[PDB]
């Protein structure tokens, strides 16, 4: 028995996608609802839109854009060409917004159902789709990210804690540089890290939820995962005890590094995926490592939360669309019998109302 | 300028 | 000032 379930959803090459376009600059997956791929047939650039609830019928439309990102929940698409940004409601066949920047945008994404984040060489902006909103500057970039490839931007639920992540080669290894910004304090902190996420977590005995920041890193001296509360705890709350635990890289994977993290608030577990296709599962409360294995031979370059299972969905270099989630009927007996950790098994059973700790 | 052709 | 104390010495 395994504590996780693997599932193949699609092979993109079977939907007519050219394998040269399956990669970070041309394929976007902003949620589990859609995948968008930019392709060029002759001199005509186009976008292919795959509805994940009807994937055998993809739509190809002509474009003149260098990047395209679909809204997480709706057929509303953002396109850009250098400094020109445009937003379309596809079913309405209408241009809902247009804005001209004064810098090129090196990375962008949807950070909520209604707000786009825009990263330039110098700063980070938020752009709300509500009313007549224009972009607002959130913070200036820190010099520690100068010259990095920007690979992600994330926030907490309330958009008060903001995190930008870049990577580069230093001393023949892939080095991660993050910038954590506090909206209320107006202060940045540089942190060495590769992949991260925020989470809401309600501790035993507390009336309010805690806001947690979890980040993984491969440093000079090996891999580490950190779980720490950000900000002042709500009035009356016990503070969350911070944890730091090892992240294992085998001796044969000298160049591998963390590329993605999703946290399940249903199960309170952390899913961590590496560049070269290794999955790790950790308990969010204690930081205990539950499981590790290689699940892809091809590299993984994009992920999102998988809503149906509360897991993680991803796309590899070949075009396999794959997901991993907690196997609810096996996780408790696995932790008891394979990990031989009855303490964790009992906790996770009662905490998330799972079966299998009746016998320990 | 129009970045997507819907017609 | 720093945002997070990332020395995990108790």
């Amino acid at each position: 028995i395994l504590p996780i379930r693997f599932q193949e959803h699609l092979q993109l090459q079977n939907l007519g996608i050219n394998p040269a376009n399956i990669g970070f600059s041309t394929l976007t997956m902003e949620s589990d609802k859609f995948i968008c791929i930019r392709e060029k047939v002759g001199e005509q650039a186009q976008v292919v839109i795959i509805d994940m609830n009807d994937p055998s019928n993809p739509i190809r439309r002509p474009i003149s854009a260098d990047s395209a990102i679909m809204n997480p929940a709706s057929k509303v698409i953002a396109l850009k060409a250098g400094k020109t940004l445009q937003i379309f409601n596809i079913e309405m066949k209408s241009k809902m917004k247009a804005h001209t920047m004064t810098d090129d945008v090196t990375f962008w994404k949807w950070i909520s159902l209604n707000t786009v984040a825009l990263v330039t060489d110098n700063a980070v902006y938020h752009w709300s789709m509500e009313g007549e909103s224009q972009p607002v500057k959130m913070f200036d970039r820190h010099s520690s990210l100068a010259g990095c490839q920007i690979i992600n931007y994330r926030t907490d639920a309330k958009q008060k804690w903001l995190l930008l992540t870049g990577i580069s080669a230093q001393q023949n290894r892939v080095v991660g540089a993050m910038q954590l910004y506090s909206v209320d304090r107006k202060v940045s902190q540089p942190i060495e890290g590769h992949a991260a996420s925020f989470a809401q977590f309600k501790m035993e005995g507390n009336a309010e939820e805690s806001t947690l920041f979890c980040f993984a890193v491969r440093g000079q001296a090996g891999g580490k995962l950190h779980i720490i509360e950000v900000g002042t705890p709500p009035t009356g709350n016990q503070p969350f005890p911070k944890k730091a635990v090892d992240v294992f890289f085998p001796p044969e994977a000298q160049n591998d590094f963390p590329v993605a993290m999703q946290i399940s608030e249903k199960h309170d577990v952390v899913f961590l995926i590496t560049k070269y296709g290794y999955i790790h599962l950790y308990d969010l409360e204690t930081g205990t490592c539950i499981y590790m294995n290689r699940i892809s031979g091809e590299t993984i370059f994009v992920t999102a939360p998988h809503e149906a299972t509360a897991g993680i969905i991803g796309v590899n270099r070949k075009g396999q669309v794959l997901s991993v989630c907690v196997e609810e009927e096996n996780i408790i007996p696995y932790i008891t019998n394979v990990l031989q950790n009855p303490d964790l098994a009992l906790r996770m059973a009662v905490r998330n109302n799972l079966a299998g700790a009746e016998e320990l | 300028e129009t970045l997507l052709d819907l017609d």
